[PDB]
């Protein structure tokens, strides 16, 4: 089989620059094409560059015409993408693909080994650890039937945060929302589980988060008013 | 250059349904577009090639066709795998490769409303000058929801922010949450918040509030 | 600037079927989508189906569902409820909605005046 | 109803077995007189006046083609044979017309009209002559729609025409001989009135499904199947060979645009379309008529990274290569690409056009026998008390009338005036 392989990913200061790494294993890269692929997040695909190393013919979007630049030596198998000047927008995941020559069967399949590519950010704040905050229900907010008891994690950086439930014993409904980028730069993100009456089992139920990052493990303690 | 418009972006279909995806070239392709399947979190996968050649490895109920420049893929089973989002690619030229918009297959599930519960600021984002509210919409189909901030008909936008959850692992259903973000100062004005949501199960906008 | 209006009636039957229409007035359809709502004393209001333009589905309530079936016509403007196995807990009138938004936000508004279907 | 031969029973022949009207003995005289009647002493002249023409219209023209001594082939070689048949279709017509229909199919001895297989031959000539080439006739038709199917649809040459129609002729003829002779040893021949001539089918029901309504639908159908697959084949052809046209002039026409206009981007710009079209046309297809295709595109491929990395008269060059290449491979071919369509529709149209023509008659034939067995069905049974001649007079009429489209098929001064100058002498 071939394999492919992205390295390289991460965050960086806006203005910077980065090379990813593209590395082939099992097919020779002489006589195959390989393109860059980039999906914004929550976006469909979009195109950036491609280059072919039997002629060189490096072309790039015109998104990215002037920033980005591309080399593919075959006796390492790989090939590299710089890019300078990483304008906001260009946080995404990237992916290398493979395309066959003209003429016969290897051109008219289009893209098939897609290596499973990486993320880069244009990260312009510090990384620091969450706020925690409790979301209490009204004793007037169905007061019988199902009760609504959340935890809020606001004004954090980068992005996997982790908030577990009394440390696993919950699985009634627990909601744990994506996380939304900020306006000031930063991350926010809300969990909720649906507890059923009993006064909310009166249980002094802790939520725990966890960001690695700033290795924060606050435990904190929601109850109804 | 060339544009590629995939129109049927939001596909509801129950399991062992028959679907079709069109696509339409600006220009026109000859027999050179693609169909890719995409799952959350992993790369594509190939599946149709060459408009209706079909590529090895994947099951026979996908199917392509060319009529012209418009261009399909037709599921006639829907799997109970096949549940991710499937992209119209084109190509011509190396440089000129351009994706469609890609669309979403879901679950058919029987509509039921949203439950809305509205959850003031804490007693610690008082005293760090801001406050936020939340409203949290629960177990409801399909996604298309509206919430609607109003502090005493102050109806907001801007200040506001909305995140819904993906499809429920159980009983295939949406959890929306919105936000609103204020100062310490700005908190406190008017005295009355609601939080009134419509959705297409509700016969009438729900308002569920407290008073400041 | 729009009125919306149905048809059908009678005093139906235990286990009975009818065919529901509610002819649009006044406005297309085209670009809207089109619910058929309930109203049976006890909880009133309740939700029955929904269809929308392009073909791409219609949904159905829980207590309603296959038992109902929801047809649309955009040239008559005409959409028509078919009543199969009509139970008798189904005593209610019948309310054809409309929304004001093409983006199915749920934005209800006109109502016409019912149709009178009670099941003994 | 009296005057339906109730004769007394002599014991036999017949007289107690023939079940006419519920009776013994009730049963048809030898005109027509309970339908038209004296309508008939215009009918006596009126199949006189068009038989006379389905003579002379063909008579000449299987002559004609023994001037030729077979010039005209394959793809029209069952025209000679079909056109023979009308010849003794009519020369019976013409038997009945110099002996007349009091003699040849009223009974001399018995006063009815003829049954069965008479022992002193009279009624058995014009039967052998009607029915033998009549069903003949109609098999030299669907075995010709056989041969514009095989000409249209897979175009196999006129040598496997004739590798086919060498065992296909000699096996057309046994069908009506099987048909006849067993219509002859079954021996259902009866006169028909109104006619003078000896068919079959005014015994019984059952004999007319017997021997001429299930064939005439039978032939039909399987002719006109065929028909319609060489129609559509046509069609297929046509719009295929229209669309690779169309595909070569915007190769053509847009290479010349880049030829005579400049500047970076309108040259991608029309480049893009050149190479959709050369892929379009590639598809469609002859392997170094496809290869041909396929170092064009290369060459597109050649022109088009020039013009992306700024260079527009290297690309202006890249592009003017192509048109040796366009001479040497794609221009040959699409001469002999139009020139075949061409040859076949500027003939085996107006070959089609026969079938085309051909079809309507026979269904308006089994369409009068299909109304006259219901006719009859309403007359059989009428006897005692209680408490259409137009129909009748068209159906031996468009019988007859293939036989003069053969007089105007052959319409061509050019051979006539061959056929005058080789008889001259």
């Amino acid at each position: 089989e071939v394999q492919l392989v992205e390295s390289g990913g991460g965050l960086v200061q806006p203005g910077g620059s980065l090379r990813l790494s593209c590395a082939a294993s099992g097919f020779n890269v002489v006589d195959f094409s390989l393109h860059w692929v980039r999906q914004a997040p929550g976006k469909g695909l979009e195109w950036v560059a491609y280059i072919s190393s039997s002629s060189g013919s490096t072309s790039y979007a015109d998104s990215v015409k002037g920033r980005f630049t591309i080399s593919a030596d075959t006796s390492k198998n790989t090939a590299y993408l710089q890019m300078n000047s990483l304008r906001a927008e260009d946080t995404a995941v990237y992916y290398c693909a493979r395309w066959g020559y003209w003429p016969g069967e290897p051109w008219w399949k289009a893209f098939d080994y897609w290596g499973q590519g990486t993320l880069v950010t244009v990260s312009s704040a510090s990384t620091k650890g969450p706020s925690v905050f409790p979301l209490a229900p009204s004793s007037k907010s169905t007061s019988g039937g199902t009760a609504a008891l959340g935890c809020l994690v606001k004004d954090y950086f980068p992005e996997p945060v982790t908030v577990s439930w009394n440390s696993g014993a919950l699985t009634s409904g627990v909601h744990t929302f994506p996380a939304v980028l900020q306006s000031s730069g930063l991350y926010s993100l809300s969990s909720v589980v649906t507890v059923p009456s009993s006064s909310l089992g009166t249980q002094t139920y802790i939520c725990n988060v966890n960001h690695k990052p700033s290795n924060t493990k606050v435990d904190k303690k929601v109850e109804p008013k | 250059d060339i544009q590629m418009t995939q129109s049927p972006s939001s596909l509801s279909a129950s399991v062992g349904d028959r679907v079709t995806i069109t696509c339409r070239a600006s220009q026109s392709v000859s027999s050179a577009v693609a169909w890719y399947q995409q799952k959350p979190g992993k790369a594509p996968k190939l599946l149709i090639y060459s408009a209706s050649s079909l590529y090895s490895g994947v099951p026979s109920r996908f199917s392509g066709s060319r009529s012209g420049t418009d261009f399909t893929l037709t599921i006639s089973s829907l799997q109970p795998e096949d549940f991710a989002t499937y992209y119209c690619q084109q190509y011509l030229y190396y440089s000129l490769v351009t994706f469609g918009q890609g669309t979403k297959v879901e679950i058919k599930r029987t509509v039921a409303a949203p439950s809305v519960f509205i959850f003031p600021p804490s007693d610690s984002q008082l005293k760090s000058g801001t406050a936020s509210v939340v409203c949290l919409l629960n177990n409801f189909y399909p996604r298309e929801a509206k919430v609607q901030w109003k502090v005493d008909n102050a109806l907001q936008s801007g200040n506001s922010q909305e995140s819904v959850t993906e499809q429920d692992s159980k009983d295939s259903t949406y959890s929306l949450s919105s936000t609103l973000t204020l100062s310490k100062a700005d908190y406190e004005k008017h005295k009355v918040y609601a939080c009134e949501v419509t959705h297409q199960g509700l016969s009438s906008p729900v308002t569920k509030s407290f008073n400041r | 600037q729009v009125q919306l209006q149905e048809s059908g009636g009678g005093l139906v039957q235990p286990g009975g079927s009818l065919r529901l229409s509610c002819a649009a007035s006044g406005r297309t359809i085209s670009r809207y989508a089109m619910s058929w709502f309930r109203q049976a004393p006890g909880k009133e209001r309740e939700f029955v189906a929904v269809a929308r333009r392009s073909g791409d589905g219609a949904f159905y309530a829980d207590s309603v569902q296959g038992r109902f079936t929801v047809s649309r016509d955009d040239a008559k403007n005409t959409v028509y409820l078919q009543m199969n196995s009509l139970k008798p807990e189904d005593t209610a009138v019948y309310y054809c909605a409309i929304d004001s938004d093409t983006f199915y936000s749920g934005s209800y508004d006109y109502w016409g005046q019912g149709t009178q279907v009670t099941v003994s | 109803r009296e005057p339906f031969v109730p004769i007394l029973k002599e014991s036999h022949p017949l007289y107690n077995k023939v079940r006419t009207g519920q009776v013994p003995n009730c049963a048809v005289p030898c005109y027509q007189p309970s339908f038209s009647a004296d309508e008939r002493t215009f009918a006596t002249f009126w199949i006189g006046l068009w038989s006379v023409l389905c003579f002379i219209s063909t008579s000449t023209t299987v002559a004609t083609f023994l001037i030729d001594m077979e010039r005209f082939r394959y793809p029209e070689r069952p025209i000679i044979f079909l056109s023979a048949c009308y010849l003794c279709v009519s020369l019976g017509f013409l038997v009945r017309l110099v002996v007349g229909h009091a003699s040849v199919a009223c009974s001399r001895e018995h006063n009815h009209i003829h049954y069965e297989t008479t022992g002193p031959a009279l009624c058995t000539i014009v039967f052998l002559l009607v029915y033998f080439f009549g069903m003949a006739s109609s098999i030299w038709w669907v075995i010709l729609s056989l041969t514009w199917f095989l000409a249209a649809g897979m175009k196999w040459g006129n040598e496997a025409i004739a590798g086919y129609a060498q065992y296909f002729h000699l096996a057309a003829w046994l069908i009506p001989s099987v048909k006849s002779i067993t219509a002859l040893a079954l021996s259902s021949v009866d006169g028909d009135p109104v006619a003078g001539i000896c068919y079959v089918g005014n015994q019984n029901l059952n004999s007319l499904r017997g021997f001429v309504l299930g064939p005439l639908v039978l032939y039909l159908l399987v002719g006109t199947l065929f028909l319609l697959a060489g129609f559509v084949s046509l069609f297929r052809a046509r719009r295929q060979l229209a669309d690779l046209e169309d595909n070569w002039e915007t190769l053509n026409d847009n290479l010349k645009v880049i030829e005579k206009a400049d500047n970076a981007a309108q040259v991608k710009d029309a480049l893009t379309k050149m190479r959709a079209a050369a892929l379009d046309a590639q598809k469609a297809t002859m392997k170094d008529f496809r290869h041909g295709f396929d170092i064009l595109v290369g060459q597109i491929d050649d022109a088009l990274k020039l013009a992306n990395e700024g260079k527009v008269k290297e690309a202006q060059a890249a592009a003017e290569q192509l048109k040796t290449t366009r001479n040497a491979y794609i221009q040959k071919y699409l001469e002999r690409a139009r020139s075949t369509l061409d040859k076949l529709e500027k003939l085996m149209i107006r070959i089609g056009i026969f079938t085309l023509l051909y079809t309507v008659p026979a269904s308006i034939v089994v369409a009068c026998y299909l109304y006259e067995q219901h006719y009859r069905e309403s007359w059989e049974a009428a006897l005692t008390c209680a408490c259409e001649y137009w129909v009748l007079m068209l159906k031996y009429f468009m019988c007859l009338v293939v036989g003069i489209t053969s007089g105007v098929w052959i319409w061509s001064g050019k051979t006539v005036e061959s056929w005058r100058r080789f008889t001259s002498r």
